[PDB]
């Protein structure tokens, strides 16, 4: 129904790691840093974050990270700018991020951007934006911003600006929400949101519609970052995203009735978060966590 | 004991039972996974038909985490893997999984090392798009392989109407494939370098397509990069008239489809391109 408990939305999450399906999590495992991430940044925004393993965590973070200073999805799996971010953010939830090589980091990051003030994913350089925040992210939570070239990654990111007022990955390619939720945030990082008009692109994001709540959270974190949020109406989305939920085992789906997953159930919790949730924490629409962690002491 | 030693040999077995499928036939137009809860004694599970061959589910179950814990095993230098092995582990964990990363990259550290011909990952990511279209690696490996090609020659405009097949079908499985669309993009500005000769027949080509294919604000934003692209490419062709042809085709589609934002929106953006060249 209208009900907003989190009690049992908690245990899905923490229960979900139990279910045997020895193959099923094995097709998923180039994105288990990121999983991982997913499922321990809720159970943060929860308060229900000591439910989960951290000790099993900080060793299989560690076991990733590899000589050039990248870090892997897995054990095993070759480094990517991706899963070195999701590294970072759960070491950040932790206050332990000298678990891990922290310079190495910053040089196998500083170390994939070009000369057009780009960034690459891997050492293979495929080119997108997504790296583009995923290298300035990184590095924030890293206190070694400047260890790149601000100015040419701003200039880059603005160059994939389409006439919608959207964002590519790659310049002349279309606007698209996930690449607009990564250049947004890379600008906002970079104190550079005056650049991008916040009318023009808010009315894009508002009209454009459609994994769905990828799209959602999209949509919905970049407007908080804009600060055009209240075009939207609050409480028909609430209600439908309560719609989203699973009554029998919890978490949310992309639509109302679908399966179930880690993933969406982040933006089903994270999304209400910003729509104004009481029984949630603060969550920050860039990072994509509690804003009580962003703020240390020593 | 015995047991690991006798799923080395049951996995040696289905991966030469697709190798050999493959050698039977080389056209192989898709790749499926038929439901078969349970083995069956006398029959393998690759299954195959005149230009589709199919793999039964309790295969993948059991033998899928093998060649994938195998791979890994390369990769932590504790177990070393030959020449055809590699090239045999990475194209059955692919045929199942193209979003596994790791698996791109062994092949890409292969095609560089003269042991794997770079033609064979254009084959084989072409089956992964007939099953996953929307597969960002597949996407990602192929743009990384047609810059080993290139470094227009004529195996350079063959290579090009190449990318533009996959890329129609691929645009065919799914409305909007945005991937899809991105890296038809991307052949034309690093392996065409915006030739104009190529970008006025992508125009012809795309015209029937843009008629059926309404409400996908994808594939005309395509047809906006050709059009920007020619006005780039002159700073024979008569510019405005272009511009005078679009704008009269987005009416006419209009008129025939409407209710149509996208296409309402397309037709805005010609407005601007006339306003720019004022
Ligand atoms: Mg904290």
């Amino acid at each position: 129904p209208d009900t907003l408990l989190l009690e049992k939305h908690a245990d899905y999450i923490a229960s979900y790691g139990s279910k045997k399906d020895d193959y099923e999590y094995c097709m998923s495992e180039y994105l288990r840093m990121s999983g991982i991430y997913w499922g321990l940044t809720v159970m943060d925004l929860m308060g229900q974050l000591h439910r989960m393993n951290r000790e099993e965590i900080l060793a299989f973070i560690k076991s990733c990270q590899h000589e050039c200073g990248g870090i892997s999805a897995s054990i095993g799996h070759d480094p990517h700018l991706l899963y070195t971010l999701s590294a970072v953010q759960i070491l950040t939830l932790y206050d332990s991020i000298n678990v891990i090589d922290v310079n190495k980091v910053v040089e196998y990051v500083k170390g994939l951007q070009k000369e057009d003030g780009s960034f690459a994913g891997d050492i293979w350089g495929e080119i997108d934006t997504r790296f583009s925040f995923c290298a300035v992210a990184t590095l924030a939570l890293l206190g070694k911003l400047d260890a790149i070239n601000v100015e040419k990654a701003i200039e880059f990111v603005l160059s994939c600006m389409n006439f919608d007022g959207g964002f590519g990955c790659r310049p002349g390619s279309e606007s698209h929400a996930g690449q607009i939720y990564c250049c947004t945030g890379f600008l906002a990082i970079t104190s550079q949101l005056h650049q991008v008009n916040s009318d023009l692109l808010g009315w894009w994001l508002c009209e454009r519609q459609l994994p769905d709540v990828c799209y959602s959270w999209w949509v919905l974190a970049s407007l908080k970052i804009i600060g055009r949020l209240h075009w939207i109406d609050r409480e028909k989305l609430r209600n439908f995203i309560l719609a989203c939920q699973d009554e029998e085992t919890g978490g949310f789906a992309d639509r109302p009735g679908d399966m179930v997953d880690p993933f969406h159930t982040l933006f089903g919790i994270a999304g209400l978060s910003l729509l104004g949730e009481e029984q949630i924490k603060p969550v920050n629409p860039v990072f994509c966590m509690p804003e009580e962690v962003l703020q240390r002491v020593n | 004991a015995e047991t690991s030693e006798e799923v080395a040999v049951l996995v040696q077995r289905v991966v030469k039972d697709i190798t050999n499928a493959f050698r039977r036939n080389p056209h192989i137009d898709e790749i499926g996974l038929i439901p078969c809860p349970e083995a069956r004694y006398n029959r393998s599970p690759i299954v195959l038909v005149e230009n589709k061959l199919g793999v039964e589910s309790w295969c993948v179950k059991f033998l899928l985490p093998y060649v994938h814990n195998k791979l890994l095993l390369y990769r932590t230098r504790k177990q070393w893997l030959n020449r055809d092995e590699l090239i045999d582990v990475t194209c059955t964990l692919l045929l199942l999984n193209p979003d596994f990363t790791t698996a791109w990259n062994v092949r890409k550290e292969l095609i560089l090392s003269g042991t794997l011909n770079p033609i064979k990952d254009l084959h084989l990511g072409k089956l992964a798009l007939t099953k996953f279209p929307k597969s960002p690696e597949t996407w990602i490996h192929r743009r990384w392989v047609l810059q080993q090609l290139i470094q227009p020659t004529e195996r350079a405009q063959r290579l090009i109407q190449e990318e533009m097949e996959v890329c129609g079908e691929a645009a065919g499985r799914y409305p909007s494939n945005y991937n899809a669309w991105s890296h038809r993009i991307w052949v034309l500005q690093h392996l065409a370098k915006l030739d104009v000769k190529i970008l006025l027949d992508e125009l012809s080509s795309t015209k029937h397509w843009a008629s059926m294919h309404v409400s996908d604000h994808s594939g005309f934003h395509y047809r906006q990069f050709l059009l920007k692209s020619l006005i780039s490419q002159t700073v024979r062709i008569n510019l405005p008239h272009l511009l005078e042809e679009e704008v009269e085709f987005s009416t006419d589609l209009i008129d025939s489809y409407p209710g149509h934002e996208t296409l309402w929106c397309h037709r805005r953006h010609i407005f601007y391109l006339q306003h720019h060249l004022n």
